[PDB]
RNA sequence: CAAUUUU
RNA sequence: CCGCCCGUCGCUAGUACCGAUUGAAUGGCUUAGUGAGGCCUCAGGAUCUGCUUAGAGAAGGGGGCAACUCCAUCUCAGAGCGGAGAAUUUGGACAAACUUGGUCAUUUAGAGGAACUAAAAGUCGUAACAAGGUUUCCGUAGGUGAACCUGCGGAAGGAUCAU
RNA sequence: CGCGGUAAUUCCAGCUCCAAUAGCGUAUAUUAAAGUUGUUGCAGUUAAAAAGCUCGUAGUUGAACUUUGGGCCCGGUUGGCCGGUCGGAUUUCCAACGGGGCCUUUCCUUCUGGCUAACCUUGAGUCCUUGUGGCUCUUGGCGAACCAGGACUUUUACUUUGAAAAAAUUAGAGUGUUCAAAGCAGGCGUAUUGCUCGAAUAUAUUAGCAUGGAAUAAUAGAAUAGGAC
RNA sequence: UAUCUGGUUGAUCCUGCCAGUAGUCAUAUGCUUGUCUCAAAGAUUAAGCCAUGCAUGUCUAAGUAUAAGCAAUUUAUACAGUGAAACUGCGAAUGGCUCAUUAAAUCAGUUAUCGUUUAUUUGAUAGUUCCUUUACUACAUGGUAUAACUGUGGUAAUUCUAGAGCUAAUACAUGCUUAAAAUCUCGACCCUUUGGAAGAGAUGUAUUUAUUAGAUAAAAAAUCAAUGUCUUCGGACUCUUUGAUGAUUCAUAAUAACUUUUCGAAUCGCAUGGCCUUGUGCUGGCGAUGGUUCAUUCAAAUUUCUGCCCUAUCAACUUUCGAUGGUAGGAUAGUGGCCUACCAUGGUUUCAACGGGUAACGGGGAAUAAGGGUUCGAUUCCGGAGAGGGAGCCUGAGAAACGGCUACC
RNA sequence: CUCUUAAGGUAGCCAAAUGCCUCGUCAUCUAAUUAGUGACGCGCAUGAAUGGAUUAACGAGAUUCCCACUGUCCCUAUCUA
């Protein structure tokens, strides 16, 4: 087991402390997860107390907001593009928090233009009721939509991978289009 | 540690659970969250439109002061994000009857919303660990020394 | 483990070992009496000698506290309960006035001889 | 270290107890806390101890197993059952019905009532706010905790209650002009009913408390427990009725009611 | 000015 | 003062000190390397399995000359889809244990050398105590069997409180 | 310390005596004695000791003064009173006193809200012997005798009180374990199916926690006024 | 019971020590030995070695029993008893011992958890589970997978186990229904509209995200854009909720979705009821368990303030083998250099850091006693550590357990 | 004191490149060492500018030991010009 406490680790002043107390159960950190992709392979741990955690590799699929009011839609996960702590993930592809993600994008336009069906840019009875009801909103941004033409675009986690099991993130939004499209697009 | 319209870093720093609208667009155009800290304190007036974001700020970030307070003074800025002060105690001992000078020093995370020097009579708070060796945070500053911009050579 | 019992050795041997005008002064007060050794008249002595190291603290305090007021007349409402002390000295410095012979006369060998009934005090 | 220490022994209680040292042993443990921590009150010290009914432990063993001892209603049947405040204890036939409040030193009581009045407690209620489905909670002294209170109690108040079912019946506020029953200190329970207090925000707060003997003394205010108004009392008061007259004259009136 | 011991 | 005391040397006993052995042993942390075992993990898949069986090794029927690919009975079959799963096994961390280098501390062996102390019996002298007979003491340099002596600058703790 | 070198008052014995006594010597490490470790409380010419002398940051210690003197009222304790009463008495004043609030040129933190609380407000009615002396609805009428808010009080040392400081042990009340060390119990009624007191109290350093004082020891803003309502 | 005596000289007065004196829960030892009343006892050095015998299991009426025992009744004719085992559940992590290591470390007081997880004790709390949400197919009640046991074995031994024959459940693993209103996305249809509406259905909770709400000082209006309950229609004008903190993105509610689905009974004992629609019509009590959340206790984890003997013949100590911070991620039960990537160059210190010694477990506490002390405290209590020496471990709420295991010495 | 023919080895040093007796004796190194080292000294016959005693660097100077390295050896084989 690797210890957690500071019984160890040379102190403030600069003194060591010569340790007592060798290390117990209570304090017990394991080693790492480092999700991959490739379809749920998934095991189960249990611990502290009588509690579940769910240890994530070779996940597939989350869910993916706009973020105007939080759709999640059923989305599979393609790729790893970018991170801010380490290049390690980028060619080994391991999704972690706060990094960045192409994932399909295929299904949004696909409801952005079936739910509302505008239809940009490269009938029924209901439509005239429900979608012309729905009139005077499909104006969205200019740079969120223009990679909705070649079929794919970006998005971010900020759910725990390799602890809850999960992975659900969402697609960046406004600025933070324009900051991570000047980090790793001055490469050229 | 920082300047220069503070987003720095690898990664983009916000706030988290915070979304300001970016189809809405009205006049105001700021989104930025601070809070009320307790005890009697009033909160400062450029932690309402401030513009860092460091999650180790007593205000705007995410701690909350609910241990014992301290006083002090500060020894040294010269340390990045993070102040290093000095208190001085008396100690009596029984046996000569006499007081005696021991001392012992503190490091505290500041805000960034604080300009502070050697000198600096100054109060802390003590919050859950941000690092190592701190655990406590600034509150406010008041450093009534001579010359609160007077002296004109 | 049960409980520690506790317990005190109750008299304490005088500091200057031994000489003559200490020693004869014993002797015709222990042999007059006559009593068994100097285990008893030092161990009378020794609590003699801790309630005037009792006394003369709360002698140190005033009137009108609680010490000196409540046990104060408490041991000396004892000293009279205890038949030592008189009935006339309930006068608080007194009682660092009494000495030997009046922790003596109330116990059993001197005051049966008291009342006749004992015709010695070794018959007694 | 590596689990909870179930084995106390004597020399080690909670004083108020009272338990002598050559029995001295491995003190009655109590079980798992009903109300609230180790002031409690077990059963198996209770009725050998002043109530002095129980002679060997494998005796009063083959009391409460039989359903014979009864609290709050219950019966609680397992032996070592702590006891909370102003605990109610519904006896058998000869309807000795007791209940516990303590003295004017913190010892407590032999203390008897009626079946009258033995239907309610009194609660300090500490944490109120609502939980999920969106039912307001309530919580008692005993955690006898109370779905859809009375909205507006206030915090740290005390409540007349049910016992059968939830139900406070009848609360009291808590402000300049009551009656307080405090426990918890060195002076624990007399009265106060007020003088005053203050904010003393964050650290702790402080009532000030004073009795018919008018002296007043400073009391922190998680011990603090009203029982009622201005000369209300809720409860059969007990005979030594919670004044501590001093040292000297308790000695001195019974130097005079032992009627010499 | 010669000069040193003496159980 | 026929007082007392000072050293060298001779014997008797004992005390630590320094010692060749690129000394030794224990311990601390380390120096580079070796890597057990139990873990997470890539595989692994032997050995058990389930829904479905085209046909029949078997035989009995949706009723009937056989009138229809069905209950009939085991697995030769197609395998479709999977699951449990032992050995083995790739990669990471924890590293017990081990080797080599240091450093520090603790004890310890060691041929011999150079002191010091004690007992007074000594053998040469008599420097010190009188002005100890050459006044005496402190630094310092040199000689000197031995205390010692001598050169210098001091000082009186003297042998002068005085021209 | 000295005894013993032909009678040892010290040796070995016999008698006698002294000591402690159911315990008594010895051995080692300790505390008092030791003011031979010293803050309270050492010595420093000759007994051991004052730097060869002078700078010097520490650290320790550092001239003085920054509101006194009052007068008035109010009640508080204790000892007294011909004692009036039978160690109980004490209205009255005295003495010893201490505390608060005023006027003293006068800090008598700033206000927001309802309670405040009262007439000085106020029609007067007066159910009443005195005509807000016994009470009533009462206007700008005292704004807080109380909670919860803005507000920011140079910063400490010290000291009062309270809380805390597990409990046993150390004290200390009570209690005839036959006495005591000890325990914490017991004590009495009818013995005709019971009454009842207890199991006190105090110390428990320093560090905090609230709580009054402002002498004592420091501390800071109005010299260029970027001062103050 | 705040105290002193013998000894430097022919005699004196001093500095000054040596010795005598007294006490020790402060240990052995010599001699001697009548009586009660309670008790310290292999800490001193060798935390060195152990022969042996024990020290931790358990059952009610309320889990499973065809003992192929004994009951031996009266129904208990499937059977209810006492049950030998053996599965299933809780205990074994507390106790008891010792002090080896361990000088801001433990520990004493003092805070805090808005920075966390809980086995039980207590208190409350799930009608909706069906997507075949109409061949659910049984819930008037399913499946296998096995123990003791039977009969066959090996090895010399060990709490060593095999192949074969059935077999159980609060064990595993599936599994559907309980009344009921109601909110909302969508829309059979026709008819064109302020568009109405059948009905496709989602609607218990948890896990994971994204989002919103979670009020407030002095009171009313003017202009424009859609532009009303009643309707003198230039008109009366909006009705509207707040928990709690000193302080929150808190507690909570609803969205838009996700989940190898977590959750909601296929269980037992006494009494035997009520009502007629006299039939598994229907109600039909109390225990004994067990499960989702939220509090209480038991806890456990960190955790700020001060305090820790001796040595400068230890003055600098630390940083690529994390030192001190920041950011980002992991991992934890949970904050944080706790570990990694990048960036910065810091942090303590003559108020004694760092190093070394300790015959140093810390404290409450002992012995001594004018005042102020000095020296102890391994040990009858509190708390920490260890179970030859280190290291890693699965089960379990809780072990880095050692009367549990694996490896090396 | 003493005698030759004048004064009799001082400080140092050693079985040393000076010591036959000699392979002096003691301890260490290795299984074994007449070789080393470090001590002893009445030294056949050491010794003070015929210079004595030390000594950092250096040496195609002499010498012993240890680590790595190898046909020097066991124990030889083979190939090329």
């Amino acid at each position: 087991g690797i210890s957690r406490d500071s019984r160890h680790k040379r102190s403030a002043t600069g003194a060591k402390r010569a340790q007592f107390r060798k290390k117990r159960k209570f304090e017990l950190g394991r080693q790492p997860a480092n999700t991959k992709i490739g379809a749920k392979r998934i095991h189960s741990v249990r611990t502290r107390g009588g509690n579940k955690k769910y240890r994530a590799l070779r996940i597939e699929t989350g869910n993916f907001s706009w973020a105007s009011e939080g759709i999640s839609k059923k989305t599979r996960i393609a790729g790893v593009v970018y991170h801010p702590s380490n290049n390690e993930l980028v060619r080994t592809n391991t999704l972690t928090k706060a990094a960045i993600v192409q994932i399909d994008a295929t299904p949004f336009r696909q409801w952005f233009e079936a739910h509302y069906g505008q239809t940009l840019g490269k009938k029924s009875k209901n439509a005239e009721r429900k979608w012309a009801a729905r009139a005077a909103s499909a104006k969205i941004e200019s740079s969120v939509e223009s990679q909705f033409s070649a079929g794919r675009l970006y998005a971010c986690i900020s759910s725990r991978p390799g602890q809850s099991g999960r992975c659900d993130g969402y697609i960046l939004e406004g600025e933070e289009l324009a900051f991570y499209l000047r980090r790793l697009t001055a490469k050229k | 540690s920082t300047e220069l319209t503070v987003q720095s870093e690898r990664a983009f720093q916000k706030q988290p659970h915070i979304f300001n609208n970016p189809k809405v667009k009205t006049s105001k155009r700021t989104k930025r969250w601070y809070k009320n800290a307790g005890l009697g304190f009033k909160t400062p007036k450029t932690a309402i439109e401030g513009s860092y974001i460091d999650k180790k700020c007593p205000f705007t970030g995410l701690v909350s002061i609910r241990g014992k307070i301290l006083t002090g003074t500060v020894v040294s800025t010269k340390m990045h994000r993070t102040i290093v002060i000095r208190r001085a105690y008396l100690h009596y001992i029984p046996k000569y009857n006499r007081y005696e000078k021991r001392h012992k020093n503190v490091p505290v995370h500041v805000s960034p919303a604080f300009r502070v020097q050697v000198g600096d009579i100054v109060t802390v708070g003590q919050c859950r660990p941000i690092s190592k060796t701190v655990r406590f945070n600034v509150v406010k500053v008041s450093a009534a020394a001579g010359k609160a911009n007077k002296q004109f050579a | 483990p049960r409980a520690p019992r506790t317990y005190s050795k109750t008299y304490s041997t005088p500091k200057r070992p031994y000489e003559s005008s200490r020693l004869d002064a014993e002797l015709k007060l222990a042999g007059e009496f006559g009593l068994k050794n100097k285990k008893e008249i030092y161990r009378i002595s020794f609590q003699l000698s801790k309630i005037r190291r009792a006394a003369r603290d709360l002698l140190t305090r005033d009137e009108k506290d609680p010490k000196r007021l409540f046990e104060g007349n408490a041991l000396i409402r004892r000293l009279v309960r205890v038949g030592v002390l008189s009935e006339d000295k309930k006068k608080l410095d007194y009682v660092l006035a009494l000495k030997v012979e009046d922790f003596l006369e109330r116990r059993l060998q001197t005051q049966v001889y008291k009342l006749g009934l004992a015709k010695s005090v070794h018959h007694a | 270290a590596r689990g909870p220490k179930k084995h106390l022994k004597r020399l080690a209680a909670p004083h108020h107890w009272l338990l002598d040292k050559l029995s001295g042993c491995y003190a009655p443990r109590p079980s798992a806390g009903p109300h609230k921590l180790r002031e409690s009150l077990p059963l198996i010290v209770f009725l050998r101890n002043r109530l002095k009914y129980a002679l060997n432990g494998r005796e009063v063993k083959a009391i409460l197993m039989q359903r014979h001892v009864k609290v709050d209603g219950k019966v609680r049947t397992d032996t070592t059952y702590p006891a909370g405040f102003m605990d109610v204890i519904t006896l058998d036939a000869t309807n000795e019905n007791f209940r516990l409040v303590y003295d004017v030193k913190g010892r407590f009581a032999v203390h008897r009532i009626t079946d009258e009045e033995a239907s309610y407690k009194l609660g300090k209620v500490k944490k109120v706010q609502l939980g999920k489905k969106g039912v307001p909670y309530v919580v008692t002294h005993d955690g006898r905790t109370i779905r859809y209170p009375d909205p507006n109690i206030k915090v740290n108040d005390t409540v007349k209650i049910d016992l059968a079912s939830g139900k406070i019946t009848d609360f009291i506020k808590f402000d300049a002009g009551k009656l307080v029953y405090v426990t918890g200190g060195r002076n624990l329970g007399r009265i106060g009913t007020i003088v005053h207090k203050e904010r003393h925000d964050g650290g702790f707060d402080l009532v000030h408390i004073k009795d018919s003997l008018d002296n007043t003394f400073v009391t922190r205010l998680n011990n603090v427990f009203v029982i009622g108004e201005q000369g209300k009392p809720y409860i059969s008061l007990p005979k030594g009725k919670g004044i501590k007259l001093s040292i000297a004259e308790e000695r001195d009136r019974r130097r005079a009611q032992q009627g010499l």
